[PDB]
Order: C-alpha cells, then sequence, then structure tokens
C-alpha cells in the first residue's frame, strides 16, 4: 500500500492516547480541545520538503511541546488552525490549511546524455583495453599507469549504471551501491591527478626517473579513496540514516568526500601549468599551433574542464554547471582512449606491423 | 627428479634476486660515448672530466655517468659503431683551429656520416668546438678552405664576449653554422645537435644540461607532446 | 562531483513530486 | 669479387684541364653511394666530393667548390669526374670509393687506411 | 714496400697449384647425405607429443 | 717494380677464375630440381626465456642439446636449461661491451669477449665452488668478433684486424697467427670433424685455413659486400654464409665454387646469422626486418617465417640433436622454436 499515508497516519494512536476530540486530516493531525474554541495546530515539514530551510514560516501556538526536541527544518513550521463546534471539527474556512508552506525533463535529458556517454566511452575503453593487452612488448610503465586508469573509467562507468538500475527502476544495498559509487568516482578523480603527477615527475626527473614510484603511485590512487568513502560512511552512519544517503544534508558531511575533489584537480591544475611553461621553453628555444595541439591533448587526460565549476557553491547555475560537468564529461573516457591508445602511441604502428605479417 | 627440480627453482629464484639489485643500478647510470679525431685535443678535454676501448667513472649531481672513449681500436669504425646505438648521448669533440690534412672537412664528413646512420638516429650528439683560443691566436686562412667565409657575417644574435676580436666571432660563428646546418638538413629522428663553445672546467655542467633536455625531450616525444 | 550533485538534485526532485501528488489527490 | 678501375691521369699544365673516369664491375652498381678521395704526397688522405645513388643530392669540399665537376650513369656502371683550371697544391693520388654497405645514406671509414673497397689510385701532376 | 706484394704473390700461387673436383660429384654427395638423414630430422618430419621434450 | 706485379697477381687472378668457370657445367637447382619440395613448415614457440637487460647479442648451444648460453651488451652472461625453462648460471663481465659467446664439446669451459681486445675463459665445473675464471687471453689489436672450441684444450679466435688466432689456454700463448684478410674478420665456424674452419671477413670473401699447418687453402668471393655470418654444412665438404647485400648462398670445399644463391625481392635487409638442421635439408637464417626466415637448403624457397621478435635478431643456432631452434635478438626476449 501507500506507504505516505502511513507516515501521515502515524499521529493517529498520538492523538487517540491523549483522547472536540482529536482527529486525523489527511494534510495535519489536531489534538483535542474544548467545544466553542479556536485551535491552532502545527504544520510538518514533509509536504514543505519542496522549499526546505530556503523561506521560513511562522508559528503563532501558544505553546506545543512534546520532546519536540531536534528539528531538520526549524523555519519550515508552519501554523495550521480549525474550529472546533457542538458537532466537531468544521472545514478550515479561511485558507490556513494553504497559508502555512519542465525541471523533470532536463533531468531526464541529462541522464540519457550521460548514459549514452557512458556506454560509448564503455565500449571505446573495452576495445582500446583489448587491443592494448594482447601485445606484450608495448607494456611498459606508462600503458601501465594507463591501463589502471582505464580500470577506474569502468568501474566509474559501471557502478554509475548500476546505481541508475537498482535505485531508480531503505533497503542495504541500495547503501552499498552509494558506498560503492562514491568509491570509483574518488578513484578516477584521484587517478587523474596520479596521471599528472607522473608526468610532472617524469619531465622534473629526467634522471632516475623510476625507483619504485609506480608501486607508490597504485597505492595512492586506490588506497585514499578507499580510506575517505569509508570514514565518509562511518560518520553518515553515526548521523542521520534517513532513506539511501542520497541527500547531502549537512555540508560539513559531504566536506570530506568534497575536499579531496577540488583539492586534486587545482593540484592538476598547477601541475598543468608547471607543464606548460616547461614545454614553453623547449618550444621558444631556436610555435602557437604546436602548444595548441599540446594543450589541447592534455585537457581530456588532466580532467581540467572541472576546473570552471570546482570553485562556485553547488547551488548556484545548477542548469548550466551540471550539463556541462556532467553530459559531455562522460565522453572524457571515450576522448581520451581514441586519443592515446589508438590515434597516438606505438600501438597504431605494431597493429599495422602485426595485419601485415598476419 | 623433485630434489634437483626444486633446486634449480631456488637457483633461479636466487640469481633473479641478485640480479635485480644490479638492473636499477645499470638503468639509473647513463652512457655517454666520446668521439673525436685523434689530434683533435681529446686528451685535454678528458683531462678535464676526470686494451681497446678506455673507460672512466666519474658523478655528478648524483647522476653516474659512463664515458668510453675509442682509444686503441682501429682506425675502421663502421662495425663497432653500431654496438653503441644504446648510449645515452654522444659527445663529439673537433678542433676548430683546422696541417697534414683538412681536419675540419673529416670532422664534417665524419659528423654527416654518423647523424644520417640509419641505426644511430636514435642517439643525439653534443659537439664541442674544442682549441677556440688556439684558433683565435693563430688567425690573429680560413678562405682557401672556405671560400664563402668571403662573404659570411657574423649573426645579429651572437654575444660575443668582451675583448673578442671581429674576425674570431665571425670564424666561430661560421664554423658553428656550418656545423648546424649539416645537422638540420635530415632532422628526421629523435636525434639532436647541441653546439658548444670551448678552450673550461664547466663543460662538465654544459654536458650535464644537455643530458637533461635529452631525457626530456624523449618522454615528452613519447606522450606525442612535442 | 558532478555525479553526486545530479543523484541528490534528482532524488529531492523525486521525493519534492511524489509528496506534491500525494497531497494534491488526497486534499483535493 | 668486389674490384675498382680508374684512368685519365697525367702531367696536365696549370690552368688547364683534365677528366677523371672510373669504372667497377661485380655488384649492383645503382645502389651503392660513392666517394673520391684523394692522398698528397706526404700528406693523409682527404674528401673531395661524393652525390647520392640517383646522383640527386651532390656535395663538394670547400676547396675545390665551383672548381670541380662531378657525374654519374648507371647505365654503364661508370663513375666520372671532371676538374679544370689545376693549381699546383691539386697534386694527389685520387681514389675511386665505394661505400660499404647499400641502401644508406651514410658512409664511414672512406677517407680510412686499409679500406678494402678503394681502387689503386691515379696520379695527375701540375 | 712490396713485401705485401710477396705475401698476396705467394699466396696466391699456393692457392692456384691446387685442384678441385666436378660440381655434379659434389651435388651427388649433398644428395647422398640429404637421403642419409632425412629420415632422422625432426625439425622436417612433425614428431609426437608423446615423446617430444618439449611437451 | 709494382707495376710488373700487378700484372702478374691480376692475371693468375683471371687464371683462378677462367679455371673455377670452366670446372662447372650446371647449377644445383637444375640438377635438384626433380625431388618433390617439402611442404611448408609450421614453427611455433615452445617457450619464452627473459631476463636480459638490453640487447643480447650471441648464444650457442650445448651438446647435450638441453643447455645454452647467451650474452648481452649489459656485460651479463647466463646460462639456461631449455627442458625446464629456468637458468643455472650468470657470470659478471668486467667489460660492459660483448660480441661474441663459444660453448666447449664437453660443456666444462665457456668463452666470450668483446671491444677489450680479451677474451676471457670460464671454467664452469670449479673444485671451489661458484665459478671462476680460467684464463684471460690478449694480444689482439682489434676487437674480438667471434670465437669457439675445437676441444677443451684449444679454442680459436677472430678479431677485427685480419688476425685470426689459435689458443692453446694451458699456455696462454698464441699459437699460430692465421693472416691474409684485409678488412675485420666478423665470423666463422668449424668444421664437424674439426679438422678445418672458414671465416668470413669484411672483403666480401671467406678462407679456409689448416688448423694444424696453419696456411690457407682457398678462399671464395662470390658475395658483392662484406660477410657477417657463416656455417658450416652437417659435413664438412660444404658450408653457407649470408652478406649485408640481402643474399645468401651456399659453397662447396671440394669443388671450390660458388653452388646456390639465396635471395627474396620482397627483403632489403642483411643477415645476421645462418644455420642447418640435422640432416642439411634445412637453412635457417636471421634478418634485420625483426624476424628469421628457413629456406628448402636444397630447393632454393621460402619454407617458413619466424616472425616472434620485434627487434633485430642478433643470433640463431640449432642444436647438435636436432631437436629445437632458438633465436635471439636486440629485444631483451629470445624464442625457441620447435
Amino acid at each position: 500500500d501507500c506507504i505516505f499515508k502511513k507516515e501521515q497516519a502515524m499521529c493517529l494512536e498520538k492523538i487517540q492516547r491523549a483522547n472536540c476530540p482529536g482527529m486525523w486530516d489527511n494534510i495535519t493531525c489536531w489534538k483535542p480541545a474544548h467545544v466553542g474554541e479556536m485551535v491552532l495546530v502545527s504544520c510538518p515539514e514533509l509536504f514543505r520538503i519542496f522549499n526546505p530551510d530556503q523561506v521560513w514560516e511562522t508559528e503563532t501556538i501558544g505553546e506545543s511541546d512534546f520532546g519536540d526536541s531536534n528539528s531538520l527544518d526549524l523555519s519550515d513550521m508552519g501554523v495550521v488552525s480549525r474550529n472546533c463546534t457542538e458537532d466537531g471539527w468544521s472545514e478550515p474556512f479561511p485558507h490556513y490549511f494553504d497559508a502555512c508552506g519542465d525541471q523533470d525533463y532536463y533531468y531526464l535529458s541529462v541522464k540519457a546524455l550521460y548514459t549514452v556517454g557512458y556506454s560509448t566511452s564503455l565500449v571505446t575503453l573495452t576495445t582500446a583495453m583489448v587491443i592494448l593487452c594482447r601485445f606484450r612488448k608495448l607494456h611498459c610503465t606508462r600503458n601501465f599507469i594507463h591501463m589502471n586508469l582505464f580500470v577506474s573509467f569502468m568501474l566509474r562507468a559501471i557502478s554509475v549504471f548500476i546505481k541508475d538500475w537498482i535505485l531508480y527502476a531503505s533497503t542495504v544495498e541500495c547503501k552499498a551501491v552509494m558506498v560503492f559509487f562514491h568509491y570509483c568516482v574518488v578513484s578516477n578523480y584521484f587517478w587523474l591527478f596520479i596521471e599528472g603527477l607522473y608526468l610532472f615527475t617524469l619531465l622534473v626527473e629526467t634522471f632516475f626517473p623510476e625507483r619504485r614510484y609506480f608501486y607508490w603511485y597504485t597505492i595512492i590512487g586506490w588506497g585514499t579513496p578507499t580510506v575517505c568513502v569509508t570514514v565518509w560512511a562511518t560518520l553518515r552512519l553515526y548521523f542521520d540514516d534517513t532513506g539511501c544517503w542520497d541527500m547531502n544534508d549537512s555540508t560539513a558531511l559531504w566536506w570530506v568526500i568534497k575536499g579531496p575533489v577540488v583539492g586534486s584537480i587545482m593540484v592538476n591544475f598547477v601541475l598543468f601549468i608547471g607543464i606548460i611553461v616547461i614545454l614553453v621553453q623547449k618550444l621558444q628555444s631556436p610555435i602557437y599551433l604546436r602548444l595548441a595541439r599540446s594543450t589541447l591533448l592534455l585537457i581530456p587526460l588532466f580532467g581540467i574542464h572541472y576546473t570552471v565549476f570546482a570553485f562556485s557553491p553547488e547551488n548556484v547555475s545548477k542548469r548550466e554547471r551540471l550539463v556541462f560537468e556532467l553530459g559531455l564529461g562522460s565522453f572524457q573516457g571515450f576522448v581520451v582512449a581514441v586519443l592515446y591508445c589508438f590515434l597516438n602511441g606505438e600501438v597504431q604502428a605494431e597493429i599495422k606491423r602485426k595485419w601485415r605479417s598476419w | 627428479q623433485r630434489n634437483e627440480e626444486k633446486a634449480q627453482r631456488e637457483a633461479n629464484k636466487k640469481i633473479e634476486k641478485q640480479l635485480q639489485k644490479d638492473k636499477q643500478v645499470y638503468r639509473a647510470t647513463h652512457r655517454l660515448l666520446l668521439l673525436g679525431a685523434g689530434e683533435s685535443g681529446k686528451n685535454t678535454i678528458v683531462k678535464q672530466m676526470r686494451s681497446g676501448i678506455f673507460e672512466t667513472k666519474f658523478q655528478v649531481d648524483k647522476v653516474n655517468f659512463h664515458m668510453f672513449d675509442v682509444g686503441a681500436q682501429r682506425d675502421e669504425r663502421r662495425k663497432w659503431i653500431q654496438c653503441f646505438n644504446d648510449v645515452t648521448a654522444i659527445i663529439f669533440v673537433v678542433a676548430s683551429s683546422s696541417n697534414q690534412t683538412n681536419r675540419l672537412q673529416a670532422a664534417l664528413k665524419l659528423f654527416d656520416s654518423i647523424w644520417n646512420n640509419k641505426w644511430l638516429r636514435d642517439t643525439s650528439v653534443i659537439l664541442f668546438l674544442n682549441k677556440q683560443d688556439l684558433l683565435a691566436e693563430k688567425v690573429l686562412k680560413i678562405e682557401d678552405y672556405f671560400p664563402e667565409f668571403a662573404r659570411y657575417t657574423t649573426p645579429e644574435d651572437a654575444t660575443p664576449e668582451p675583448g673578442e676580436d671581429p674576425r674570431v666571432t665571425r670564424a666561430k660563428y661560421f664554423i658553428r653554422d656550418e656545423f648546424l646546418r649539416i645537422s638540420t638538413a635530415s632532422g628526421d629522428g629523435r636525434h639532436y645537435c647541441y653546439p658548444h663553445f670551448t678552450c673550461d672546467t664547466e663543460n662538465i655542467r654544459r654536458v650535464f644540461n644537455d643530458c637533461r633536455d635529452i631525457i626530456q625531450r624523449m618522454h615528452l616525444r613519447q606522450y606525442e607532446l612535442l | 562531483h558532478s555525479d553526486a550533485v545530479f543523484t541528490d538534485n534528482y532524488t529531492r526532485l523525486r521525493k519534492q513530486m511524489a509528496v506534491k501528488k500525494y497531497l494534491n489527490s488526497i486534499l483535493n | 669479387q668486389v674490384q675498382l678501375q680508374e684512368s685519365g691521369g697525367g702531367l696536365v699544365q696549370p690552368g688547364g684541364s683534365l677528366r677523371l673516369s672510373c669504372a667497377a664491375s661485380g655488384f649492383t652498381f645503382s645502389n651503392y653511394k660513392m666517394n673520391w678521395v684523394r692522398q698528397a704526397p706526404g700528406k693523409g688522405l682527404e674528401w673531395v666530393s661524393d652525390i647520392s645513388q640517383s646522383g640527386a643530392s651532390i656535395s663538394y669540399t670547400g676547396s675545390v667548390k665551383g672548381r670541380f665537376t662531378i657525374s654519374r650513369d648507371n647505365a654503364k656502371n661508370t663513375l666520372y669526374l671532371q676538374m679544370n683550371s689545376l693549381k699546383p697544391e691539386d697534386t694527389a693520388v685520387y681514389y675511386c670509393a665505394r661505400c660499404p654497405a647499400p641502401f644508406t645514406r651514410d658512409c664511414f671509414d672512406v677517407t680510412s687506411t686499409t679500406y678494402a673497397y678503394r681502387g689503386q689510385g691515379t696520379q695527375v701532376t701540375v | 714496400s712490396i713485401a705485401q706484394a710477396r705475401k698476396l704473390v705467394e699466396q696466391l700461387k699456393m692457392e692456384a697449384n691446387i685442384d678441385r673436383i666436378k660440381v655434379s660429384k659434389a651435388a651427388a654427395d649433398l644428395m647422398a647425405y640429404c637421403e642419409a638423414h632425412a629420415k632422422e630430422d625432426p625439425l622436417l618430419t612433425p614428431v609426437p607429443a608423446s615423446e617430444n621434450p618439449f611437451r | 717494380e709494382l707495376d710488373q706485379l700487378r700484372q702478374e697477381a691480376e692475371q693468375l687472378k683471371n687464371q683462378i677464375r677462367d679455371a673455377r668457370k670452366a670446372c662447372a657445367d650446371a647449377t644445383l637447382s637444375q640438377i635438384t630440381n626433380n625431388i618433390d619440395p617439402v611442404g611448408r613448415i609450421q614453427m611455433r614457440t615452445r617457450r619464452t626465456l627473459r631476463g636480459h637487460l638490453a640487447k643480447i647479442y650471441a648464444m650457442h648451444w650445448g651438446t647435450d642439446s638441453r643447455l645454452l648460453v647467451s650474452a648481452s651488451q649489459d656485460g651479463k652472461l647466463i646460462i639456461w636449461d631449455s627442458y625446464t625453462t629456468n637458468k643455472v648460471h650468470a657470470i659478471p663481465l668486467r667489460s660492459s661491451w660483448v660480441m661474441t659467446c663459444a660453448y666447449a664439446p664437453s660443456g666444462n669451459y665457456v668463452a666470450c669477449g668483446g671491444l677489450d681486445n680479451i677474451c676471457s675463459i670460464y671454467n664452469l665445473k670449479t673444485r671451489e665452488g661458484n665459478v671462476r675464471v680460467s684464463r684471460e687471453l690478449a694480444g689482439h689489436t682489434g676487437y674480438l668478433s667471434c670465437c669457439r672450441f675445437l676441444d677443451d684444450n684449444q679454442i680459436v679466435t677472430s678479431s677485427g684486424d685480419t688476425t685470426c688466432a689459435l689458443w692453446d689456454i694451458e699456455t696462454g700463448q698464441q699459437t699460430t697467427t692465421f693472416t691474409g684478410h684485409t678488412g675485420d674478420v666478423m665470423s666463422l665456424s668449424l668444421a664437424p670433424d674439426t679438422r678445418l674452419f672458414v671465416s668470413g671477413a669484411c672483403d666480401a670473401s671467406a678462407k679456409l685455413w689448416d688448423v694444424r699447418e696453419g696456411m690457407c687453402r682457398q678462399t671464395f668471393t662470390g658475395h658483392e659486400s662484406d660477410i657477417n655470418a657463416i656455417c658450416f654444412f652437417p659435413n664438412g665438404n660444404a658450408f653457407a654464409t649470408g652478406s649485408d647485400d640481402a643474399t645468401c648462398r651456399l659453397f662447396d670445399l671440394r669443388a671450390d665454387q660458388e653452388l646456390m644463391t639465396y635471395s627474396h625481392d620482397n627483403i632489403i635487409c642483411g643477415i645476421t646469422s645462418v644455420s642447418f638442421s640435422k640432416s642439411g635439408r634445412l637453412l635457417l637464417a636471421g634478418y634485420d626486418d625483426f624476424n628469421c626466415n628457413v629456406w628448402d637448403a636444397l630447393k632454393a624457397d621460402r619454407a617458413g617465417v619466424l616472425a616472434g621478435h620485434d627487434n633485430r635478431v642478433s643470433c640463431l643456432g640449432v642444436t647438435d640433436d636436432g631437436m629445437a631452434v632458438a633465436t635471439g635478438s636486440w629485444d631483451s626476449f629470445l624464442k625457441i622454436w620447435n
């Protein structure tokens, strides 16, 4: 049956024990009162969730307390009035029942957009992985720190699809899939930064570039997500467990996850600036077209497009920010794989050498 | 039998363990081939840095460098030069003073030959114009060997040191430009040419800076970023 | 990240519409 | 076996002109880069000029630049070199030299002594 | 010096006074050797894995 | 007078040439056209051995057809066990540059050398344990090119200074100085009976030598470019070699003639090594195109390709038992075929 009916009717016993006997209306719950007096009762936030804490609502009640204690939204406590006649409750005539307290199409469109983006990226990435794995000769530190990134993208896309299905099409499985989704997203965001760090170390540390650095790289790429998502889940468990934790609720709780995702991208931007200044010198020693191409190749590998919105608050520009950051960003997997695995690298040359031999 | 099979497996594990440690050292160290005419002042420069091939091991800012000199090997070099295809960088020494032969022309031809070789294309070359002071003092005729010197002029971007005669600057820049042209003629592979003038214990830092640029240009090329 | 922003906004919209539909159907 | 021949030498008065010729057999002439090397008395061997397999690319030593002229004709596997306005210091033994490996641009050891693919030389006096 | 010429002429004469056999007999000997060991050439005739040391 | 010496030398060369061409009537292809050619032979990699740092340059099988040795430009010398894909020994060389390797007939000794002009002899079965140098051989002016063991006491060497030598390792003295080449001597091999050996040099020629007497018996000059590799037929009446001119040729010691030439239109690269099977009906060779090719020795046509490498193949060998093939390359991986 309808769970909302039970949720609103939970007050039935609460007023029956108190018992112009109290009557449960579909909109609000009414306490008992005398005959021939005017009664004021508060209205709940569940119907005012459309504007939760954005707008305030007056509560003119003379006195109401019942272990009210904590309230998620102090402002959204409206007051509704109803008169008690000798026959009981009258209709709330003076419109006070209402006095207290395209987007869907856009969300569906962006859903479809990033779904197709993730699907095509997954297909291209699996083709790239298959064509890259077969040649043992090509494998090297680079190809590895590339396979790891591709696997991270695999995990991201797969987890996004599983979340979408299992959720939209208070069970524990939703909690687990949420945690896994956060884990994979954080893993991808860190792996981008690790790729940039590796390139910066390579160019700067010309001599003795690799000293077990790649082993250290895997730990930071996969380990930091694990710890951060586990501590996020733990703290969330201590705090409110409502729904499936989809809502960000308190900004403090969402800071633990959000902080790494802005730190990694900012450090990646700084490293990209360093790379650009370093390449400029090599280009100058006796160029605009060359510089343009190199910068264009770097942005998909370094996920720099996130910078243009990483600084702004999430609430503002929810229409132009999200579309660019997600629908088009879903093609990042497709673009990087085409730009490096097929267009560049010695993968194309080895394939041509093998085809003629076959 | 099981016992001898286990013995062979543990011997293989032992050898792999004792091999890896050497492998790391080998990878960290960079080998440099020293090449040039016998009488081109190689002795002075090798004294600055410091049985067939002679080898010298020296250290600079935690980067291990090995320099190999041709030494007593026969004048014919078309065979054993291919063995050095994996050197980090080739340091070339030429005396700009030029005698029994047109030494500068022979040096130019040798540089062109090593530049255009299909195996050596993956290795860059560092060129030192040795005996610059001797060239300056002796000039104080290049015309006969190089008729173009009668019309060549010092480039506008030159930075002569104070007290240097204009003729010396003209001669040194012309000799440098000859090699630069004969090198840039191909420009097809990873190879590069980094000319330098010298008389100069600072040459060690010069080689070190060139080696850093050579390794940088390589990694960038692999990513196809340049 | 962007994905969280989407899931959150979409779930908030879904709840808002569920409760609004319930209220409109039952009140009127 | 690889063998080379050359001729056309002799005494030429100063300011005159003379032509050098070189012939070869036993190998695919068109596939090998060639060179001219001289040896002045009491002096080491010196490079003179060279050309590519097809004769397109061409170069000379700066001393004889503008004066010397070289030519090739694969149809009859012969090599030719022309010199003019001779001066006394042009006298030397001239060798017809083949580059070691075919289908390559580099030419090592052409001026080196004991090189096995060089002719017996030709003498010119002024 | 002409010591190299003396060595060359001596060695060339020493080579010249040696004889040789007909080519047809060489071909026949090669054919006979080929038929004498073709039955024991694992690389020519495929061998079973039951005895091949690499399987 | 030099002119008369040149005249007599060239006329004696003409005598050699016209005699040699008068001793010939037909090619080996014409007489051998009758037999049934061997069907195309498939070859597969039965195992891959790894561990070298870079650019293996030489290898040699053991008489047991199970053990083999190889070296690389890092200065490491490795002994493998083909049947168990394991390595049993490792030698750090005092010089980082290597050019050849050799395996003694009895397996007691292993030798190698390089650009240092010094040939080192290693005793594998040392009573002190582990492994130690037995002797160091020196005296060549040019770099050591290749060496082989006539027996456990005599080693023959070649170098890039026109000199080839035979050493009595007990004495450490150059017992004989084979001379006559004009340029660097690249490769050599010993006949199955150990009574004669041949060497190819950078003169487009090969020479035959007497181990005991020491003089050269005859020379072949079929090729048009420097000789790079050379090998003997399973019997001592013939030998074959390859050159950088992208051709392979077979010579007969008794006939003193060029019997056959191996070439293709779609090959523009030289040859690094050659070998024969036990029966001599299969000839294998390596090329600069990162692959090895095999020819029907008696028919002069390709029968297969070994394209298991991705870098220049530098060495090749066939077991004495004729059971498998091995190939090293300039990449750190070597492939074994059967």
